């Protein structure tokens, strides 16, 4: 999209007032915020390392546009996955229970035994609390 | 299996107006 | 994906 | 339902005019025909072996009812699957083409690349003709 590309250019240019064609990689968090992201500490650490593999301290617009395109795609995918989580979690308990999963499978005409449904819970249930969190669901949706 | 169900839910929801 | 799409088609047809 | 349970009873009793409570297993084809099924030679061979695992040559009503309930449910799903087939095959060519699949994915809002759509054709295309027959579609659905 051309309008989104323009918005990304405008956010980059905020940090390049001198017109050098580069901005300090340390501005990434604020640049991302301008674009409506709120990246976590670990995410910033990883991105800065990925963007500036040569260690110069600087990024150009093409680098910035590539990463922001990636992040926008990832955000859209996340939001869609979270929409699906809510469709499982119809009781709004914040977790997908065996009950929610059984209900879904039945509703979608999918014939699964309790043993097969329990197996899906166990597969997703990384933290061992017997139900499926947003993070667990996110994880299993991207595999 | 998680994926099919998730996508099935999203498809059904989309199809409702 | 075949099951996904087939069921999508049948859901759509029913809603109509 | 009880209505159809009675049709099944009436079809059975056609072949038990002496009131023994059993009919010759050899009558299975004609009894199924009475109920509106046209089973193929391979299906009959299989059912007779399945129904008469002890080799007595006779079947009772409970066993007839069991097999007929199964055939009825199998028939209902086959017909629903072929309803979906016709929804893919909207050009009525009798095969689901790559074009048909792409159209369906688009109309349903599933973003599949040409590579992913081609993967789906290849998965279903057992006979190697580059398109998907009713038999192939039935297979890939009933699994
Ligand atoms: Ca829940
Ligand atoms: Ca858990
Ligand atoms: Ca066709
Ligand atoms: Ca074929």
């Amino acid at each position: 999209t051309e309008e989104q590309k323009q918005e990304i250019r405008e956010a980059f240019d905020l940090f390049d007032a001198d017109g050098t064609g580069t901005i300090d990689v340390k501005e990434l968090k604020v640049a991302m915020r301008a674009l409506g992201f709120e990246p976590k500490k670990e995410e910033i650490k990883k991105m800065i390392s990925e963007i500036d593999k040569e260690g110069t301290g600087k990024m150009n617009f093409g680098d910035f546009l590539t990463v922001m395109t990636q992040k926008m795609s990832e955000k859209d995918t996340k939001e869609e996955i979270l929409k699906a989580f809510k469709l499982f979690d119809d009781d709004e308990t914040g977790k997908i229970s065996f009950k929610n999963l059984k209900r879904v499978a039945k509703e979608l005409g999918e014939n699964l035994t309790d043993e097969e449904l329990q197996e899906m819970i166990d597969e997703a249930d990384r933290d061992g609390d017997g139900e499926v969190s947003e993070q667990e669901f996110l994880r299993i949706m991207k595999k | 299996n998680w994926k099919l169900l998730a996508k099935g839910l999203l498809i059904r929801e989309r199809l409702k107006r």
